[PDB]
């Protein structure tokens, strides 16, 4: 009746005891949790059958969230999300490989343009086309 | 088939509840109508609404909520009421159940612009009865978007 | 963003009030494992009072902690009206198992001894 | 959330007017015969939610902002301007007119 989601994850050149001291794994937006024991892996209990978006949610490398659904009978397969035409199967193996993508992106870096980017103003261009018009 | 609705309209000059019988409503649940059938007003009520207009009192209805289990009722500003030659719209709002949920009076047109009216104006009762079922909202549009982006693909 | 960390934000790491807590740790340990009313499970420093490991836990009664206990390095904790029992390595900060239990309203925790090392858990729920 | 397709969904009401204002000098709930047009739409948030509330500014010159609060932890600044109802579904020239 009650059945558990396994899984793993691991970041590129990174050890799991540098990281999983702050992440935790969501099944379905907070309405089931777990944490990740030390080797990596995690494993959330008490889950009914349906379907649920896995995520490891950590604020130093972002994770891929992966739909699980489980039956009533036991049997239990992973795939890719997709919010839109939800029918689609994208098979995504149940040990779930969850590999991170590297650090996210919260920060926007400067513009800092240069000379070159005043190079082709529009501005200057529209308004130096009157100025060709002027002195025609 | 039909269950019938009793209907009451209170005015007074202390603006107090003093609601009594005006008219029943017949709503047939099949079909989804609704036609009210009122007395007109007689010359004592309709002595009570001119000096509730002129106090700027309120005119109140109240129905109850299943054909004593409770009231659901609604006002309007009389003057505005007795402003707009007794033309008014009732709407009964119900949900998705069918229960009754609630009445909204309001008058044509609002407001008050100071016109005196005569006697001989509020001897019919211009009403315009509708039912307001809960209207359903769109859910997100997906297929739109699934072949505009087949299309752009290809 | 725009990179100008710590210019104007501020945030305040909070635990509840503290349900049960353990101090029993090795002198260069410095470590505090408290299990608060808010389901959560930290460590403090115990210099300075700032947290080291957090792990929240859901916000209704489906993962309250329920009894702790201290064995060496690991901190043993029981959620969920006896459901679940984890132990967390309190100096890495993660788990080191997680084992689901039967139905039964648990109502003492408690360790055993073999002969002279304690290496099992006894865990009685009411039946 | 939306238990057919297990999907969080929000959905924008809009109220407007007719082209003109029915009364400019004041406004009186008492005084308001003409019930405002709704304008709805449903779009598709790809996470959960824990807490929403609009950025207010004191002159309400600024745009409007939601701070989506995700569980992960995070505060999402999403503008109000993208959960605009009167986006159509067909771009036509008075969408690019208005952009
Ligand atoms: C707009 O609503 C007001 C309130 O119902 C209408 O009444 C005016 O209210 C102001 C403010 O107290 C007074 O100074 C005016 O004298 C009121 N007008 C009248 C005719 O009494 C107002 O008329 C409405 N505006 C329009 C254009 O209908
Ligand atoms: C009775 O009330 C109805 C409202 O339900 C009035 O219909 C309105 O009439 C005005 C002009 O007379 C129009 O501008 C509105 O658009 C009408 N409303 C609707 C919903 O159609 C009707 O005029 C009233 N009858 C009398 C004799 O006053
Ligand atoms: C959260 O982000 C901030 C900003 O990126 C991190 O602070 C940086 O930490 C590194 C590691 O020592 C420093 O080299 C950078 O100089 C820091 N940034 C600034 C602007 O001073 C912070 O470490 C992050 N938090 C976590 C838990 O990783």
């Amino acid at each position: 009746d009650r059945f558990k989601i396994e899984g793993r994850a691991v970041v590129p050149g990174v050890k799991p005891q540098d990281w999983i001291s702050a992440a935790r794994v969501l099944v379905d937006g907070e309405e089931h949790v777990g944490f990740l024991k030390t080797d990596g892996s995690f494993v959330v209990h008490d889950i009914p059958s349906g379907s649920y978006v896995v995520e490891v949610v950590s604020p130093a490398y972002r994770f891929d969230p992966v739909r699980v659904d489980i039956t009533s009978k036991g049997k239990m397969r992973a795939r890719y999300v997709n919010y839109i035409k939800t029918s689609e199967v994208v098979r995504l193996p149940y040990p779930l490989q969850m590999k991170s993508s590297g650090p996210p992106s919260y920060f926007i870096k400067r513009e800092s343009w240069g000379w070159t980017d005043f190079l082709m103003n529009p501005m200057v261009m529209m308004m130096v086309l009157p100025l060709l018009i002027f002195v025609l | 088939g039909t269950v019938g609705l009793l209907l009451e309209h209170s005015f007074e000059i202390d603006d107090s509840a003093n609601f009594r019988k005006r008219g029943s409503l017949l709503w047939n649940q099949q079909d989804g109508t609704l036609s009210l059938s009122q007395r007109q007003l007689s010359e004592e009520e309709r002595g009570r609404l001119r000096d509730v207009a002129a106090l700027n009192g309120l005119y109140r209805v109240r129905i109850p909520r299943r054909p004593a289990g409770g009231y659901v009722s609604s006002f309007v500003p009389a003057c505005s009421l007795v402003e707009s030659h007794l033309s008014d719209q009732l709407t009964l709002h119900v949900d998705v159940a069918g229960n009754v949920v609630g009445v909204s009076v309001v008058t044509h047109p609002g407001g008050c612009r100071g016109h005196e009216v005569e006697d001989v104006d509020l001897e019919l009762f211009n009403t315009s009865v509708q039912l307001q079922p809960p209207t359903t909202a769109p859910g997100p549009e997906t297929a739109a978007f699934i072949e505009r982006l087949e299309m752009e693909q290809a | 963003y725009e990179d100008q960390v710590g210019k104007f934000d501020w945030r305040q790491q909070y635990v509840g009030k503290v349900k049960f807590a353990s101090l029993e740790f090795s002198p260069g340990s410095k470590k505090l494992v408290v299990a608060t009313e808010k389901n959560v499970i930290a460590a403090l420093n115990s210099r300075t009072g700032e947290i080291l490991w957090r792990h929240v836990d859901k916000g209704t009664a489906e993962g309250a902690v329920d009894a702790m206990l201290l064995h060496g390095q690991d901190v043993i904790t029981v959620s969920n009206g006896g459901r679940i029992m984890r132990s967390w390595e309190t100096n890495i900060g993660g788990l080191n198992w997680e084992i689901t239990l039967d139905s039964g309203s648990f109502q003492a925790l408690g360790l055993v001894g073999l002969q002279e090392s304690v290496r099992y858990i006894a865990v009685l729920k009411k039946t | 959330w939306n238990t057919k397709a297990r999907r969080n969904e929000f959905t924008v009401l809009e109220l407007y007017e007719g082209t003109e204002q029915y009364n400019a000098t004041a406004f009186s709930s008492l005084d308001r015969p003409q019930l405002p047009q709704v304008l709805q739409q449903s779009y598709i948030f790809p996470s959960s939610i824990s807490a929403m509330e609009a950025t207010i500014t004191e002159r309400g010159i600024t745009s409007r902002h939601l701070l989506i609060g995700l569980p992960s932890g995070a505060i999402l600044s999403l503008p109000k301007a993208l959960l605009d109802p009167r986006r159509p579904e067909i771009p036509t020239e008075q969408s690019r007119e208005e952009n």
